RNA sequence: AGCUUUGCGCAGUGGCAGUAUCGUAGCCAAUGAGGUCUAUCCGAGGCGCGAUUUUGCUAAUUGAAAACUUCCCAAUAGCCGUGACGACUAGUCGGCACUGGCAAUUUUUGACAGUCUCGAGACUG
């Protein structure tokens, strides 16, 4: 099987500079 | 379905105009277009939760005869801070896409 | 009374070609433009300048985006044994629950498939 590659956001986050999980 | 498309429909023709400046054109489109023919409704696409104008918008015109001249005279005309590109509206709602699907198989 | 000729206007149905179409508050022109077969003859536009690949609609492509008021996690949605609860006399029965199993003659992991004859039988593997 294969799962959609869970990606993240770079710009316009409105959150902390560090990463969410 | 968005209950916001039932304010301009009076058998009128909706000119469908893009290339509108984000920072401006809140009502400058209405100001510019009011000269011909008279008072009408002109609204700009502005998404909520951000206050950011998505640019493009509509303008309702009473008569297609007036719409033809309006398009030919304002196609690319400098409005606000950008020239506007004008085309025809679609209003591809459910009552029309169902008929389109029915015609496709025919 | 029909038939018919010419010019113009408006539409419909076809064919052909895009090295050509158009404009001319510029000039010249039947009081003659233009004559390289062709001349006591023929007879209409020419020159210069300017524009150039309309519009609506549809299809394809590029890319992250081609312009108009979504993804993920947790849980819910037959029988044989076992554990309790219960009921009836160590045994039996009913419902509930889940901590093993359910292709080897009586069933649920296939004696089925092909053929022929007038609802009924025969042949083969």
């Amino acid at each position: 099987v294969s799962q959609k590659r869970k990606y993240r956001q770079y710009m316009n986050r409105k959150g902390g500079f560090n990463r969410p999980l | 379905e968005d209950p916001s498309l039932l304010e301009w429909d009076a058998d009128d023709f909706r000119i469908f105009c893009g290339d509108l400046g984000n920072e401006v054109n809140d009502d400058i489109l209405a100001r510019a277009f009011s000269r011909f023919p008279s008072f009408l409704k002109a609204k700009v696409i502005r998404d909520k939760r951000t206050g950011k104008t998505k640019g493009y918008g509509f303008v309702s015109f009473k008569d297609p005869s007036d719409y033809v001249r309006a398009m030919r005279e304002m196609n690319g005309k400098y409005v606000g801070s950008r020239p506007i590109k004008l085309r025809k509206s679609m209003w591809k709602d459910r009552n029309l896409d169902v008929v389109r699907k029915k015609q496709k198989e025919k």
